[PDB]
């Protein structure tokens, strides 16, 4: 529970919630060579990647989401150009591991589950085999604590929305899709635009009204700007529309054959 | 590397701060040990001519402990917690470096000079006691342990803007499923006896034991040196001065792991004349003051019924004159040395 009540003067509010014109501008370089609907089918490809390699080392689903935010921060920043997401995401999960202390990622077992994640899961992606290693993940890391600015505890909307469905005495009936739901907001820019306890607010009530439950006296008691609560639902309700309409196992390696390569040295 | 973009590669090594361009060091070591070296350093451009603390972290790349260290210091922000100016990485070596605000004198120099002193006190006490229960109050409230809590980790301010203000320092950050499993003077009871993982009631009796220390100048449960929990001398010590507890000071003690080995080992009349009003009537404090009830508070046996510190903070003792001052010098020159380089 480490800075649980702190979110107000952390570094998570005061540095990193961007601004959504700002993160665009920055995207405009990668865009050069993708369209953003390419771009968006990227950022699904490699959060379902960090999923199953979290899935893979046995990683509750916290530390998974904190190493999602890693790569989404690195990114949001630098082009898909300036260091490998393929190595990337392997770091981030490694680096978001060691912020908790029940447990360690040993270097064998990282690029075991780097290399067998990617040929059991991937392979419609990746023909060959993840050719790093691990002296490869630890100059990467370097890297990315760098880029962060050192900033690596993170919130996420789990803790605030476990509280809610407590509070309206509906955590059997809605918890488990209210929870699959905040899991799914990760496929979108969602965590680097708003406070962690507005997107749980907007995924309990996708739930509330994909289950029938009539919950306007509950939202109405609260004291929140429901206008900023709308804009996150309205992302969740498009990002199932792309669901639908994206085959990511026909796509990808093409969308990945189109990103931008790096330059080689002199 | 080869797979990652030249031009992103330079331009950032270009950029990149180096700890010894920054700043000046090298002879100035003033710590060494399990957290690394630590160095007095000066700016090398002559912006302000403060003093910094530098402290280079044990071992290479980012280890477990050295990313929680980190993680943490980034976000904790309290006068009386020692605060994080700047992290150096440095790419060629792998070596991490901490730059803090440099801090002159500590707990554990400061009463080593009273306790030298063989051939203000009382107001510099009550004020110590206060800030160290206000920053560990900050810690606790953020749900952030110690772990580690002893004189020599609770820093004081020198000459300065921030003069006789306490600077609490090296947090145990990392430790295995907050296990201790994984010189005991200031170490609770109940980690004698086994328990498996780390409290705020563990780092309240630390407190205590720094508190009586500060009143007497002396440790108050001082014992001879010498991987389990279970250490006989210092429990005797911990008895010969606070008693033998019965069963209803301690009722949970039975649920200890060890508690069988301390019925195999101790007999409950061999201290039977001990106590804490005894003993430190024996060190000149009185057992109807203030300072003494709260002491008593602080150091209680069973962890359960241990004050907290924001129970500590309200104590009627702060509102007794002398009132606790944000400097605990109050104003009076500092007879304390300055620490010399290694
Ligand atoms: C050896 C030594 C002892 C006391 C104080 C100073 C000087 C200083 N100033 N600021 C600091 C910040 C710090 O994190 C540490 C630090 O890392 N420590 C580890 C042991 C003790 O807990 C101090 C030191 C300082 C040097």
């Amino acid at each position: 529970k480490a800075m649980a009540g702190n979110f107000w003067q952390s570094s998570h509010y005061l540095q990193w919630i961007l601004d959504k014109q700002d993160l665009l501008k920055e995207r405009q370089k990668d865009l050069k060579f993708l369209s953003e609907e390419e771009y968006w089918k990227l950022q699904i490809f490699f959060t379902n990647v960090i999923q199953a390699l979290g899935e893979h080392l046995k990683l509750r689903q916290q530390v998974i989401a904190t190493a999602t935010v890693y790569f989404k921060r690195f990114y949001a920043r630098y082009s898909l150009k300036s260091i490998d997401p393929v190595l990337m995401a392997p770091t981030c999960v490694f680096l978001a591991s060691k912020v908790e202390e029940f447990g360690v990622v040993s270097n064998t077992r990282l690029i075991a589950a780097a290399t067998s994640v990617l040929k059991t899961r991937f392979s419609y992606a990746f023909p060959k085999e993840f050719p790093y290693r691990m002296n490869h993940i630890l100059e990467c890391e370097f890297y990315l604590l760098e880029l962060m600015d050192c900033c690596l505890i993170v919130y996420h909307p789990y803790r605030p929305l476990l509280q809610y469905v407590q509070d309206m005495g509906q955590e059997d009936m809605l918890l488990p899709l209210a929870w699959r739901i905040v899991n799914d907001t990760y496929r979108t820019d969602l965590c680097l635009l708003y406070p962690p306890f507005m997107i749980a607010l907007a995924c309990l009530h996708v739930a509330c009204v994909v289950q029938q439950k009539d919950a306007r006296q509950w939202f109405a008691e609260l004291s929140v700007d429901m206008e900023k609560i709308l804009e996150i639902i309205r992302v969740i309700l498009k990002l199932y529309e792309q669901w639908k309409n994206f085959d990511e196992r026909k796509e990808m390696a093409t969308i990945l054959s189109k990103m931008p390569k790096p330059k080689p040295p002199p | 590397d080869d797979k990652m973009d030249y031009d992103f590669k330079v331009k950032l090594s270009s950029e990149r701060e180096r700890v010894e361009d920054l700043f000046e060091y090298e002879g100035c070591k003033v710590g060494r040990g399990t957290y690394g070296h630590v160095y007095k350093a000066k700016r090398k451009d002559g912006k302000d001519d403060k003093d910094y603390a530098l402290k280079q972290i044990e071992g290479t790349g980012i280890s477990m402990s050295a990313c929680r260290e980190i993680a943490l210091l980034r976000e904790l922000k309290h006068p009386n917690v020692i605060s994080l100016q700047k992290v150096f990485l440095s790419h060629a070596d792998r070596k991490v470096w901490l730059l803090f605000d440099y801090a002159e004198h500590d707990l554990w120099h400061i009463i080593k000079f009273h306790r030298a002193s063989k051939a203000l006190p009382r107001g510099m006490v009550k004020s110590l006691l206060y800030q160290i229960l206000d920053g560990i109050h900050y810690l606790h409230a953020n749900w952030v342990l110690h772990r580690d809590l002893k004189p020599a980790n609770i820093l004081v301010m020198g000459e300065g803007p921030e003069r006789g203000r306490v600077k609490i320092a090296d947090m145990g950050f990392a430790r295995l499923f907050n296990s201790p499993l994984k010189t005991f003077w200031y170490r609770a009871p109940e980690l004698l006896l086994g328990a498996r993982h780390y409290t705020k009631a563990i780092d309240i009796w630390a407190i205590g034991c720094i508190f009586a220390e500060l009143l007497t100048s002396e440790p108050i449960f001082h014992c001879r040196q010498e991987s389990n929990p279970y250490h006989h001398d210092q429990l005797d010590r911990i008895f010969n001065v606070m008693g033998f507890p019965a069963d209803k000071d301690w009722e949970d003690i039975k649920k200890m792991p060890e508690h069988s080995t301390l019925m195999k080992d101790f007999r409950r009349n061999t201290y039977t004349n001990c106590s804490l009003i005894k003993y430190m009537e024996k060190h000149k404090v009185k057992p109807d003051s203030k300072a003494f009830h709260l002491l008593q508070k602080l150091l209680t046996m069973d962890p359960i019924k241990r004050i907290t510190s924001e129970q500590a903070m309200q104590d009627p003792y702060f509102l007794e004159d002398p009132l606790p001052t944000s400097d605990v010098f109050a104003g009076c020159q500092i007879p304390y040395p300055k620490r010399e380089f290694l």
